[PDB]
RNA sequence: AGACUAAUCGAACCAUCUAGUAGCUGGUUACCGCCGAAGUUUCCCUCAGGAUAGCAGUGUCGACCUUCAGUUUUAUGAGGU
RNA sequence: GCGAUGGCCAGAAAGUGGUGUUGACGCAAUGUGAUUUCUGCCCAGUGCUCUGAAUGUCAAAGUGAAGAAAUUCAACCAAGCGCGGGUAAACGGCGGGAGUAACUAUGACUCUCUGUAGCCAAAUGGA
RNA sequence: GAAGACCCUGUUGAGCUUGACUCUAGUUUGACAUUGUGAAAAGA
RNA sequence: GGUGUCCUAAGGGGGGCUCAUGGAGAACAGAAAUCUCCAGUAGAACAAAAGGGUAAAAGUCCCCUUGAUUUUGAUUUUCAGUGUGAAUACAAACCAUGAAAGUGUGGCCUAUCGAUCCUUUAGUCCCUCGAAAUUUGAGGCUAGAGGUGCCAGAAAAGUUACCACAGGGAUGGCUUGUGGCGGCCAAGCGUUCAUAGCGACGUCGCUUUGAUCCUUCGAUGUCGGCUCUUCCUAUCAU
């Protein structure tokens, strides 16, 4: 054959030379699958001779940021904007709307809905 | 920002899963990640959906999503 | 494309899911008669906002070489051209030209009778607006041949050329005006061109009465040489794009009226005749 | 596909978000906002400075 | 296998059993995996923690420990005949024999035990 | 059961290589006299990093010659406040 | 899996030993683990095995040419791999059912799917 | 027998696994020698 | 291409004007400085590589924006063990400008590492191959050329709850009874060449006709029980 050796697997599979790779890579492990195993031994941190963290662990990095918000003419803007035609097409469909079991919901639309939905009766108002 | 939330049954823990410990805000459609991969926790307790919001201009807080 | 402007002359030449409105370039041979240059006129009259008109002489046979002719294309970015020319042979020849990628699609001559030719001033009646689009109306039994011919490229190009800026939406006042293209199958059969403007009466039902009033030009044409395409080059030419606001259908998956995804389940039927009770002590005799 | 889109591609490298590589970033020791190349740039930082 | 396919999107797809104490949630679980996967007691509350088990490749379930709701209609009767408790740490198990005698026909009693002629429930214990 | 194999088992016991190696731990033996310290200074990929400046002691030698100085004053800068 | 010029082993080796005073109702290795119950549906991606055509990769030995020779260059080139077939279909994947214009793999493009104790099975319908 | 158990550090030791690295027992393929004596062809 | 300088960036929109050159004139000024008129199809400028680019402009000066890469999308393509989706395409909205018709923007790209490195060429009159000579070859020394498409190369993983060894370890005179954010009022503090700024007491906005009971929202942090004594008071009883 050709060889069982990762030099022979990456020719075999025609790899491009001179790639870097993550270091536990084999036949059975992507770099994908290795970074989601690693995940599972993460959470412990470098320590010197005496117990002193030296780099901490993931996610607790310890070091204060600077939280500033830039000026920006987005912050002052409408994001989201609707037309009576709209309103008035999506009121319809509120009233038109019936149910059915046998069809499942997979991805709500973000609409507004205080002026979509009906008014409450009127003995309740 | 995170604590660490500590796994296994031996006295040495797997620490890889972090508690987000402010309040959060997960949007609509929202299904928690199954354990054995949510590296990221943020409790039902202390999700949010709604916010008192005052206008300058208007002079008015009104309750909104 | 350093300069921002070229850069925009560049994306505007550059192919495009939905198409630009296609341009024409309206020119002429080394002799071309002055019925021929009266055609040319009332075409591009037709056709002023998507047309450029040369105005100097070519020494150019169509269907001979025609690497002038892609030149030109490439250009001007105009992918129609109305070559004019004349000969003992040919007296009055109007070529149609049309090309994709800057290389020859397909051609076809159309000869004119010079003793029924009317120009559009030659008709004392209101003209139409500069940029409307006329509707279109193809009569005649020549343009329903099961084989492709010289009848049916004749309306495709009369088409490309009449279709103007396509839009989803047209004004009422807007249908003022039609091209009238008549032709039959048999010596040689006459393909003719005319315009009218139209007026509208009542009837005394919904539906208004129609009368049409000639506008010009009246054109009468015998149809000439042809280059069909190559078939490779017109399978390309001839797909068509998907923009991105046409949604590529999902099993199952549909949008509802208010805009929710919405997936579809399927129970199947409730077959329960397989199924064996457990056998009680208290059901037994 | 290019050399760096292929590169990309097979090591899984994913592009960057917008607000990520936008040319703005907050100086700490000035106290501003500068962008970090082009005209003024953070990458030109001391041709201006007097020592 | 169709709610996958309609998530697809997703790595998988989690489906939770619940439902009251001793309907079959962790029956229906083994029956699904074709595999004792999770405990089976005729005993209530015999799952008392939340359980994962793949049973396909993109297709998770959650066995959950069973669940009363408060009703201020529901009698103790009604959740000892609903399956809730354990009969043996109750007081008194002849009260719910009427009950019982209420809810089987007379005569499925009279072939399960061999026994006839009772005119209460006393008699018939 | 990684169980047992002479109280010795995730590899028995005996002698030798062997005074094996340790940067880690412990220890390291009279007196008086004269001096006497130090912690990013500058460069190098970092931690499981290095040199290096600086600060000291003994000798000498050279005309131990030139004088210099963590100071003030004078002139002129900065601070015109 | 093995019909003896064999399999499974052991040994540094042997004119070496064992199984073997053995021969498929046997021997050796696996998994499961009395009885009763019991085999969701369909494949064909990984794998299992096919001497089926290839030289495509193709060592040593051997062959030819050039050069004064060291040497260099050429074909030739086994198995395995590769290519192309059938599966323990084990692992694995696997919402169905219809059509067609593709025409073989992969299709692809539309359609639409929700008995207060019985019947049927060789007494029983069970874990 | 707490100089235990636990945590932390090592130029740490050792057991164990796998297309991690370099080797290798075994196995398979080819060539050379053991290897001799006559034919019938096909090429030089 | 190498140095040293300068800029409220480019772009977009709108408006006004007309260029290179020639002729005739104007102190210094004289082929060549600036000014005036006439003639000037672009023979200038700017883009591209016309065989017909552009003239009340696509050139050049003023005015306005400079906000340095907007928002939304059940849609297109790719991706996502960090799935409020990201990137991308398209569309819409917004935005700039103009009286307006309109016009226009909301980026361009790219693996990395050596240069004391890698590859390669020449030396005829360079040196040596140590018994001698010649021809190949090799080494040394010197001088060149190119720059990761054609300049080579850049794949030494885990686990130990069966274990072992050498070592090192194991906020505080804090707290308590009365929410946060936003606005207003306000005695007073300040200020009175500026009339700003602080401000208790308050107040106002957000956070079921005695109902409903068909909405219980995550263990990293661990408590106990027995026996028995004492203290505190922040008092349940007397
Ligand atoms: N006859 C019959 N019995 C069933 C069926 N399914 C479950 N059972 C029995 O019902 C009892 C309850 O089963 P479980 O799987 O423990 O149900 P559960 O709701 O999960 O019980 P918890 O663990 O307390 O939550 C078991 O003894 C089963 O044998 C069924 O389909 N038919
Ligand atoms: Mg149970
Ligand atoms: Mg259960």
């Amino acid at each position: 054959g050709t060889g069982k050796k990762e030099k022979n697997r990456l020719l075999r599979e025609g790899r491009t030379p001179g790639d870097p790779h993550v270091k536990g890579e084999n036949f059975y492990r992507s770099a994908k699958k290795i970074k989601t195993l690693n995940i599972l031994k993460e959470g412990k941190p470098i320590r010197d001779s005496k117990g002193k963290i030296v780099k901490a662990a993931s996610f607790q990095s310890k070091e204060v940021p600077k939280a500033v918000i830039e000026p920006n003419r987005k912050w002052f803007t409408n994001t989201r904007v609707i037309s009576q035609d709209t309103l008035q097409s999506f009121r319809e469909a509120m009233a038109e709307k019936q149910k059915d079991p046998y069809t499942v919901l997979l991805k709500s639309n973000k609409l507004p809905m205080s002026l979509i939905r009906d008014g409450p009766k009127l003995e309740d108002g | 920002m995170f604590k660490v939330v500590k796994t296994g049954k031996k006295t040495h823990k797997k620490g890889w899963k972090r508690i987000v410990t402010k309040p959060t805000f997960v949007g609509p459609d929202f299904t928690r990640r199954p354990v054995k991969y949510e590296r990221f926790i943020r409790p039902m307790g202390l999700r949010y959906k709604k916010a008192n919001v005052t206008h300058p201009t208007l002079n008015v807080t009104v309750q909104l999503p | 494309p350093r300069n921002a402007r070229s850069k925009r002359a560049l994306e505007k030449r550059a192919p495009k899911i939905v198409e630009n409105p296609k341009t024409c370039l309206f020119l002429r041979g080394t002799t071309c008669s002055q019925i021929t240059q009266d055609a040319m006129n009332d075409l591009y009259a037709m056709r002023q906002v998507h047309a450029k008109r040369f105005h100097k002489k070519n020494a150019i046979h169509p269907f001979e070489d025609a690497t002038s002719l892609c030149f030109f294309s490439e250009k001007n970015d105009c992918s129609l051209m109305v070559f004019g020319s004349s000969n003992k042979k040919r007296p009055h020849t109007l070529t149609f030209v049309r090309m994709f990628d800057y290389k020859v699609l397909d051609m076809l001559e159309f000869y004119l009778d010079p003793d029924t030719y009317r120009s559009i001033s030659q008709f004392k009646t209101s003209k139409i607006p500069i940029g409307m689009r006329p509707m279109m109306v193809f009569a005649g039994t020549a343009f329903e041949s099961p084989v492709p011919n010289a009848f049916t490229m004749a309306k495709s190009m009369l088409i490309d050329f009449f279709r103007g800026e396509p839009s989803d939406k047209i004004d009422v006042e807007g249908l003022r005006f039609v091209v009238v293209v008549t032709a039959d199958e048999p010596q040689k059969p006459i393909l003719r061109l005319r315009v009218y403007g139209i007026r509208t009466k009542r009837s005394g039902t919904r539906l208004p009465r129609v009368e049409v009033e000639e506008h010009g030009p009246r054109m009468d044409f015998r149809l000439g040489r042809m280059r069909e395409p190559d078939p490779a080059m017109l399978k390309e030419a001839m797909k068509k794009a998907k923009t991105p606001q046409e949604e590529r259908t999902k099993k199952n998956i549909s949008m509802d009226l208010l805009g929710d995804k919405i997936g579809r389940i399927h129970m199947g039927k409730t077959d329960l005749s397989k199924l064996q009770t457990r056998k009680m002590k208290g059901l037994k005799r | 596909e290019t050399k760096w889109q292929a590169f990309a591609r097979r090591r899984g490298i994913k592009p960057k978000t917008r607000e990520q590589r936008r040319n703005l970033q907050y100086n700490p020791t000035t106290g501003q906002w500068e962008r970090k190349w082009g005209y003024k740039g953070a990458n030109k930082r001391g041709e201006t400075d007097p020592i | 296998r169709q709610f996958s396919v309609l998530h697809k999107d997703r790595k998988q797809i989690s489906v939770g059993l619940i439902g009251y104490p001793n309907v079959g949630k962790s029956s229906i679980i083994n029956a699904l995996r074709g595999k004792a996967v999770a405990k089976v007691a005729p005993i209530p509350g015999e799952t008392k923690v939340w359980q994962y088990v793949t049973l396909m490749k993109r297709i998770y379930l959650i066995d959950c420990p069973g669940i009363v709701p408060p009703n201020q209609h529901d009698t103790p009767e009604d959740l000892l005949l609903r399956g809730v408790v354990r009969v043996e740490n109750v007081e008194h198990p002849e009260q719910y024999i009427p009950a019982v005698l209420r809810k089987v026909k007379q005569h499925h009693m009279e072939r399960t035990y061999e026994l006839r002629g009772w005119k209460d429930h006393i008699e018939f214990l």
